[PDB]
């Protein structure tokens, strides 16, 4: 029988229930905080479209490579996760969805470069194989403008010698307080959306610029997708 | 005692039932951070020695302390030594008021204006 | 007259605040704002940002590259890395906010490995001797 | 008579792994159940669906239970039966559903049912 | 027997301070085995050590038993113990190499040896 032993099993289970709650409502607290910073990445973006759309508008002369396309033979991916487990099934749900998309990409005879953030996608990845560009790990709660640097740099510099054409990302999608769906979508090849605009209202002034507007404007661009990088991370940080 | 009784009693109640928020105290809001607090101080206040009769008079004056958050301050290892200390100041210099309460045990706004006049006083006067 | 001067990164927006002098210090250096100006885009040198409002107070802020916009009728300044420039520097202020960081990442660990992997298998240890012993009467 | 120097070696072989896989699945149940499934590792999952389909493959009709439930029974071989759990512990039947092996005979009624789904 | 006004007070602090710095380092291995040290910079190593050499403190030959020692005394009283715990505590033997602390019977020996090492 042993029946000592079962009021002491049972008490055992309701404490680790109690603890198993209360961490249910510690993860929903940094649910909350981590919600909170949703608002504060988007005006920079509005900015700088503002700005390089105004740039291209009044010098339409030179198509620069960054929102052009050419024939398409390789492609960059881009993986953020979580540094430990126990996240639901967010992060292999999401990885069969991104090597169902890559298996899809094989039969066109065209392979993958990628470099990822997090140590279950490193494990994963290591545990079946591949190319890898870059590591990194332990970012925690607050990921910075420096601490994510890496992984969009190797995607410039193999991008911009010719070794890459169009570069996705891969993250999980915060439909709202409870749902998830995860998303895929391109960076580099920056196509025209939502370009409509500043059309009708355009100025017929134009800024004046010490410098030649390449540096100006590459370095907009720079500026762009490390917005996509900053935003995609934090949103992937408040779905998990 | 009837009074008094109640404060106790909720904050037992209150500590109790957050009992499993003690491992953390990094990030939790400032209402649980408060009631746990409350719950420790009070949790280590019930500590009584053996042999050490308390008379209604000393009991009425830590409860009362206790409950206006008066030893809040006190750092949590040594509250036993702060409430001893207060009592035993209480008992040297405020004789009568001791006599009066474990007499009727009655109360009144003087007997409650007094004794917080005395603990504001052995906020200061006295050190444990 | 002033004018609203808005001052964003990538982090966040730190201040926007009507401001009325704006000395700047682009590529060709040292260089100030006044009202009616032809608008430009200039790219900033990694050093702190000072203006003067209407009354004369003081706004400084750091900014460790950026480039500029101002035009009489909106004023933007956008900064990859940008805090208010008290000295000039500021590791000695981000190594608090750094060690911050790691220590709740650090805690955070901690707590999830002993609130999960200890206490799951503990609990889920030892059932099956008493499922399999229901119906016995010894 | 479950000893190597009676049936052979293959037949031991075969029974022992059964039983090993059997046993591992049945320790599993527990963390499978309370806690989720996706952090169990790879080999635990491999090892759940390969008990769930040889549990599944030890049904078997019989000619004195038509009445019960229409079908007709059927008649296997021991050397069909060693075929089929070997080539089941093997990993050759990795993709084949765990519903095709209900209540069938050798493992070439298991293909047909399975084609047949 | 560890009321505090029979056994003195010293004793009381001193057995209930040792037994929770054993404690301390009781909790820190499932730690350790988990994580690491990385979390554990400037604190709880410092009860690693104390503790270790409180562990290796409660060793002592044994005078009838001639195997592992030449019958020694070791027959130390009681104040020599507690002032031996305190000062362990306290931290003055901190810095003594932990090793030093088997087969000893009071601080002098481990003194003794501590120099001679």
């Amino acid at each position: 029988a042993n029946l000592k032993e079962i009021r002491a099993k049972v008490a055992s289970i309701k404490s680790t229930q109690k603890i198993t709650r209360a961490m249910q409502m510690v993860a929903a607290s940094k649910m909350r905080r981590a919600q909170e910073r949703m608002a504060q990445g988007r005006p920079y973006a509005d900015n700088m479209r503002r700005v390089i759309a105004h740039l291209v508008q009044a010098n339409p002369e030179y198509k620069h490579r960054y929102m052009v396309d050419r024939p398409v033979k390789r492609v960059g991916y881009i993986i953020v996760s979580s540094d430990r487990g126990l996240a639901g099934g967010l992060n292999i749900n999401l990885f069969k969805k991104v090597v169902q998309h890559v298996k899809a990409q094989q039969e066109q005879s065209i392979e993958v470069q990628f470099a990822l953030i997090g140590q279950k996608a490193v494990s994963f990845f290591k545990n079946y194989g591949g190319k890898v560009l870059g590591a990194t790990t332990q970012i925690g709660d607050a990921p910075s403008l420096e601490q994510l640097t890496g992984s969009v740099q190797v995607m410039l510099d193999a991008f911009d010698k010719g070794e890459l054409d169009r570069i996705y990302l891969v993250s999980n999608g915060f439909v709202n307080a409870m749902t998830q769906k995860p998303k895929v979508e391109q960076l580099v090849p920056l196509a025209p959306a939502e370009e409509g605009d500043d059309l009708n209202r355009t100025y017929g002034w134009d800024y004046i610029y010490e410098p030649e507007a390449e540096e100006l404007l590459n370095g907009l661009l720079v500026r762009y997708i490390e917005s996509m990088v900053y935003q995609g991370v934090i949103e992937n940080v408040a779905c998990e | 005692i009837k009074k008094l009784s109640g404060g106790i009693r909720t904050a037992l109640a209150q500590y109790r039932e957050l009992a499993a928020f003690a491992q953390f105290a990094s990030d939790l809001d400032e209402a649980t951070r408060k009631q746990l607090e409350h719950g420790q101080r009070v949790t280590e206040l019930m500590k009584q020695k053996q042999y050490a009769p308390y008379s209604i008079a000393d009991q009425a004056v830590s409860v009362y302390a206790s409950n206006e958050g008066y030893m809040a301050d006190v750092e949590v290892k040594k509250i036993v030594d702060f409430d001893a200390a207060l009592i035993a100041y209480f008992r040297s210099e405020y004789a009568p008021l001791m006599k009066q309460i474990d007499e009727t045990g009655d109360y009144n706004k003087d007997i409650e204006a007094a004794i917080k006049a005395g603990i504001e006083s052995f906020k200061a006067t006295q050190t444990y | 007259a002033t004018m609203q001067c808005d001052v964003v990164s990538v982090k966040e927006s730190i201040y926007s605040g009507a401001v009325t002098m704006l000395i700047a210090k682009g590529a060709g250096g040292e260089l100030g704002i006044l009202p009616g100006h032809a608008p430009l885009v200039t790219l900033l040198q990694p050093g702190p940002i000072r203006v003067l409002l209407e009354n004369g107070t003081e706004e400084i802020v750091y900014v460790s590259g950026g480039v500029l916009e101002v035009q009489p009728h909106v004023v933007t300044v956008l900064a990859d890395t940008a805090i208010r420039a008290d000295n000039l520097d500021e590791a000695a202020i981000l190594e608090a906010r750094k060690n911050a960081e790691q220590l709740l990442a650090n805690q955070k660990s901690d707590l999830d490995s002993a609130a999960a992997l200890a206490a799951l298998a503990e609990t889920a240890a030892q059932l099956e001797t008493i499922r399999k012993i229901k119906n016995r009467a010894q | 008579q479950l000893d190597p120097l009676v049936v052979g070696q293959e037949h031991y072989e075969i029974a022992r792994a059964v039983q090993n896989v059997l046993q591992r699945y049945k320790e599993l149940k527990d963390i499978i159940a309370i806690l989720g499934m996706d952090e169990l590792a790879e080999e635990d999952k491999l090892v759940v669906y390969r008990a769930r389909k040889i549990q599944r493959f030890f049904s078997q009709p019989f000619h004195v239970a038509e009445v019960f439930t229409g079908a007709p029974g059927k008649l296997v071989p021991l050397k069909e039966t060693i075929r089929g759990f070997k080539g089941l512990l093997a990993g050759e039947y990795d993709h084949i559903p765990e519903q095709a092996f209900y209540m069938v005979g050798g493992i070439d009624e298991v293909i047909a049912k399975a084609e047949k789904l």
